[PDB]
RNA sequence: GUAAAGCGCACGCAGGCGGUUUGUUAAGUCAGAUGUGAAAUCCCCGGGCUCAACCUGGGAACUGCAUCUGAUACUGGCAAG
RNA sequence: CGGCCCCCUGGACGAAGACUGACGCUCAGGUGCGAAAGCGUGGGGAGCAAACAGGAUUAGAUACCCUGGUAGUCCACGCCG
């Protein structure tokens, strides 16, 4: 399945932008600097990436729903491009690390958002005084920004897609405790964690990260469409 | 050696009647025992590892009609003829002449039963054996000395006892004032609260 | 360190099982009282507590607390002493045996009679 | 100089697993070879080769076929300096019989089971933990 | 009355007051505030406790 | 966060409970402390000291700190057979290789802690801090492998993959 | 490291230790061979005096010793690398 | 150990040609060795400065903060380093 190897090379040819310093624990997949810029070994990452993209395919028939985490002020647009659906959920700009174990609160703020979003949208948000009505509009905004990558999600995700292992140490802990496996894409100047499967890679600038995540998503996403179309065909066969 | 004195007190903690003072007053009914005894009972008590050990040694002293001091010799013999120590110690506790006398019915209490030992009303092998600590084994015969086969209190005790204190490991006859002890029991037959292997771990260290 | 090193350098050791001082390798010993001190002790917790210096019959001199209950000791009496430190009181490595000789406790008894004193009142 | 090459052998296996390798190579004693065979048949090492340069040299393969699971450290007890020798009857199964002693007997190096069934004593080389 | 009754008979006051609140808001209170005092714990000096839940604006 | 052994249904063995304070104007402490060891009534890892505004939260903190938010070294089955020493955060428990099952004796509340911990089968003396809030670590420092099962073929357990790897 | 505790530092004989290979030896190593190790109150197996305490026959770690024979897997001695 | 250099000389740090072949490791005993002042005798003392004087500080002011000012600080070898 040569198709995974095309995307890895097609992404990987930005040759880095960061200095000749790298995370010691990534050292195997790192080729030597050219004039003080870090260059990943491109060939040595192409065998990893093919193993990863078949594993994503197998979980497509297990899949509930996907949660793209590790979002931050530079990685969001690259997650926007990855999702292409609402079978898979995301936020744009920032992410609050951990949702998996304090779900109690998280479902209680989703119910506060959708109640007050429906009052705002009808035009019936105005009660007591205008001060109070504007003060509620101001809390509706605040919820929307706090909630954007969960405010549509049906429960807890069957896998977790992390681009940034570095502010997500608490989310990875909690996800594993809920009995969910992590599928990770780690940088050459970031430390890899306690995760179940890794894509070794380099996430410098918007042109690499949109493709890595897009390749990861295709296998699993169109797997999911085909498992669901099969559930239709296993029942409809009876009636035909 | 029969201790008695402050006798009921140890049952009043224990919640077993310890076989001392039975009848119509073994655990409650006309006995005032654990029905709010005293002028206190509001506070939380505290236990330790030495507290459950102490409680279980207290149980076993009175149910066999023995002492701490008697039980030290019972251990000095348990080690000397070696096996599992806790098993050995109970064989010897249950092997007392006072306990064969008690389970047959000839006194329906520990104090009664041991009195009929000591006060020469009990004979083993047709000779008077006045020692409660005398060792008795399967298919041995206990019988009653002549000038004590006129006890009104013996006759009375056997009938209080009739198929409520009398076990199946023995035989007795209430007319002839004599019986055969046919089998020495172990903890599977008896009560299973007392434990004698744990008490030897305490006294060894 | 090595194991060899330790044969060549002997260890420093103390007894972890004894610390209260005691004379003639025994639990009790006799001496005549010399002096009594009303004294105020170590710690912010304070009383006018009563202690004696006693002159033992084995050639040492120690200060002992009058324990058990009360103060009934005379200043020159031959009394029986027992090792046992009564912590914050001055120079107290010993206590006085309330049931022996000139010593006796105060008021009835529901306690010991070895220490606290008095002949039999109850079981 | 290092006095013990057999402490080094063990340190090579330990640090071998910790550094996420699969092989460790070193200079070899006759004694080292004789040791590696008992470990290999007792399944605490996987394989070895013997190869020459200027003297004999041992290359071995780790218990990183499966990582860590019952053994987390292997240490030698009769070394340079402190030695302890054990008789034919007191050859131990270390860790309440969740382990072995590697035992040099006057017949050659074998495990504690086989030295005791034969009733042969000697010098107790190394334990697993 | 119901939270003093526990305390009078020395049963509970650590959770007796919280079940009061639970039982109150389920019939219609948008919020309840509770303060328990007395000689709580059998202590020779006086103690306080308090608990607020929902809203009690003043 | 931190993952533990199997259980089904849990026993909240509260061994000790206490109260803290430093009450003053504005920012203050006034909470309660609780100590619990969590297990299944034969053998499990998990130990938590926690605290909160009152007795109900204090205990729920403590039961969370056992089950998560705590570094432990693992057990398999409700019995020990890898008796060895160790240190975890200064607290030292020593266990010499001897009989399983019988010989169990440990003072105060510690004989009850050892029954939920899985190391009441093999045990020996403690050193370091001798307080019951920190020495319950028996199944952690006193067990330096992640499984110690009841079949003696445990020492052939890793062996069967090693000689197949030959 | 800081809790009591690394020599103030180098160089290095005596003692302790000894990479790697062969020859050679066998102090310690272990196995073999055989003798000694009274007596119970201790221990293990018996037994008796009303049980027991107590005393005891046989066996014994007699917690202690003995030397020859054999070995070279180990460390030590010595010779050339 | 502080300007920088030379003369004598130690020690390190690289690298090729070439050379010996455990000549190794550690180190009771051990001889040898000073940051500073102290210090024996010699040189030196421009500035600064303990004391001593006198101010200023203050519930007092030996501490604080100041001014004069001597030994000292500065060199060479030496003494328990």
């Amino acid at each position: 399945a040569t198709v995974s190897m095309r995307d890895m090379l097609k992404a990987g040819v930005h040759f880095g932008h960061q200095t000749r310093y790298w995370n010691p624990k990534m050292k195997p997949f790192i080729f030597g600097a050219r004039n003080k810029v870090h260059i990943i070994n491109l060939e040595k990452t192409v065998p990893m990436f093919n193993e990863a993209l078949a594993e994503l395919n197998k979980i497509a028939s297990r899949k509930g729903k996907i949660l793209f985490v590790g979002t931050k002020r530079a990685a969001s647009e690259a997650v926007k491009d990855a999702a292409l659906s609402c079978d898979q959920f995301f936020v744009n700009h920032r992410w609050l690390g951990g949702m998996l174990t304090n779900w109690k609160t998280v479902r209680q703020s989703i119910k506060r958002l959708k109640d007050l979003e429906t009052q705002s949208q009808d035009g019936t948000f105005d009660k007591l005084t205008k001060k109070e009505a504007l003060m509620r509009t101001r809390e509706l905004e605040k919820l929307e920004n706090s909630l954007g990558g969960i405010k549509d999600m049906g429960g807890l995700p069957d896998a977790l897609f992390v681009i940034d292992a570095d502010h997500e140490h608490i989310a990875i802990k909690e996800a594993n405790n809920l009995g969910i496996p992590v599928f990770a894409i780690v940088d050459t100047n970031s430390d890899p964690d306690g995760v179940d499967f890794v894509i070794p890679g380099n996430d410098d600038a918007i042109r690499a990260v949109t493709l890595y995540l897009g390749a990861v998503a295709a296998t699993v996403r169109e797997g999911r469409s085909q498992d669901l179309a099969s559930q239709a065909e296993e029942s409809f066969v009876e009636a035909e | 050696a029969r201790y008695l004195g402050p006798k009921l007190k140890l049952s009043r903690r224990e919640g077993t009647d310890l076989f001392l003072k039975s009848g119509v007053r073994a655990i409650d009914t006309k006995c005032k025992i654990e029905q709010a005894p005293g002028q206190h009972g509001a506070r939380k008590p505290r236990l330790s590892d030495y507290g459950v050990q102490l409680r279980e040694k207290q149980k076993v002293r009175r149910i066999y009609g023995v002492l701490e001091r008697q039980f030290r010799n019972y251990y000095k013999e348990a080690a000397r003829l070696k096996g599992n120590t806790g098993e050995n110690l109970l064989a010897l506790l249950e092997g007392r002449l006072d306990n064969v006398v008690y389970r047959m019915g000839f006194g329906a209490t520990r104090a009664e039963a041991r009195q009929l030992v000591s006060h020469k009303a009990i004979m083993v092998n047709g000779r008077v054996v006045n020692i409660a600590s005398y060792q008795v084994s399967p298919n041995d015969v206990v019988s009653i000395r002549e000038k004590a086969k006129k006890q009104s209190r013996v006759k009375a005790a056997l009938e209080l006892a009739e198929q409520r204190e009398k076990p199946t490991w023995l035989e007795v006859d209430a007319g002839k004032m004599e019986g055969t002890f046919k089998r020495k029991p172990e903890r599977s037959d008896l009560s299973a609260d007392i434990n004698e292997h744990l008490i030897v771990e305490l006294y060894s260290k | 360190a090595t194991v060899n090193q330790l044969v060549r350098k002997p260890r420093a050791r103390k007894v972890a099982k004894s610390n209260v001082p005691a004379l003639e390798a025994c639990p009790q010993k006799r001496g005549v009282c010399t002096r009594v001190y009303t004294t105020t002790p170590k710690k912010p917790n304070s009383a006018l507590r009563k202690v004696c210096r006693v002159r033992l019959t084995n050639g040492f001199e120690v200060t002992s607390y009058i324990g058990g209950e009360g103060h009934n000791l005379q200043e020159h009496s031959v009394i029986l002493i027992r090792g046992g430190r009564v912590k914050d009181l001055p120079g107290v490595r010993y206590h006085t045996v309330r049931g022996a000789l000139d010593c006796s406790g105060v008021k009835d008894r529901k306690q010991a009679r070895s220490k606290y004193g008095v002949k039999r009142p109850k079981a | 100089s290092m006095q013990d090459p057999i402490a080094d052998m063990l340190t090579r296996i330990r640090n071998g697993q910790a550094a996420n390798k699969a092989a460790v190579t070193m200079p070899s004693s006759k004694l080292k070879v004789a040791i590696a065979n008992v470990l290999k048949e007792e399944g605490f090492i996987e394989d070895f080769k013997v190869e020459g340069d200027t003297k004999p040299e041992l290359e071995l393969t780790l218990k990183y076929f499966q990582g860590k699971a019952v053994v987390e450290s292997i240490q030698r007890v009769s070394r340079p300096g402190l030695r302890i020798y054990k008789r034919k009857d007191e050859l131990p199964k270390v860790m309440a019989g969740l382990g072995i002693a590697v035992v040099s007997t006057s017949k050659g190096v074998m495990t504690d089971r086989a030295a005791r069934q034969a009733g042969l004593g000697g010098e107790i080389i190394c334990y697993v933990a | 009355d119901s939270i003093t009754s526990q305390l009078e008979r020395r049963v509970m006051f650590r959770r007796a007051m919280k079940r009061a609140v639970q039982n109150a808001m389920r019939l219609g209170a948008k919020g309840i505030k509770v303060e328990v005092s007395g000689r709580l714990g059998g202590a020779e000096i006086a103690r306080t406790e308090w608990y607020r839940e929902g809203r009690v604006p003043l | 966060a931190h993952i533990e052994k199997q259980a089904g249904e849990l026993q909240e063995k509260l061994i000790a409970v206490n109260r803290v304070s430093k009450t003053v104007k504005g920012g203050r402490i006034f909470s309660f402390t609780a100590l619990t060891v969590v297990g299944d009534g034969n053998g499990r890892v998990g130990f938590g000291y926690g605290k909160a505004r009152e007795v109900p939260a204090a205990i729920q903190k403590a039961m969370e700190k056992a089950r998560r938010n705590m570094i432990n070294v693992a057990l398999n089955n409700g019995t020990l057979q890898h008796p060895v020493k160790g240190v975890h955060t200064g607290s030292r428990v020593f266990m010499q290789p001897a009989s399983e099952g019988t010989g169990i004796i440990a003072g105060g509340a510690m004989r009850a802690v050892l029954e939920v911990a899985g190391v009441h089968n093999v045990l020996a003396k403690a050193y370091g801090s001798t307080n019951p809030i920190n020495v319950v670590r028996a199944t952690i420092d006193g067990l330096e492998n992640m499984n110690s099962p009841e079949m003696v073929a445990a020492k052939r357990g890793k062996s069967v993959e090693e000689i197949l790897g030959k």
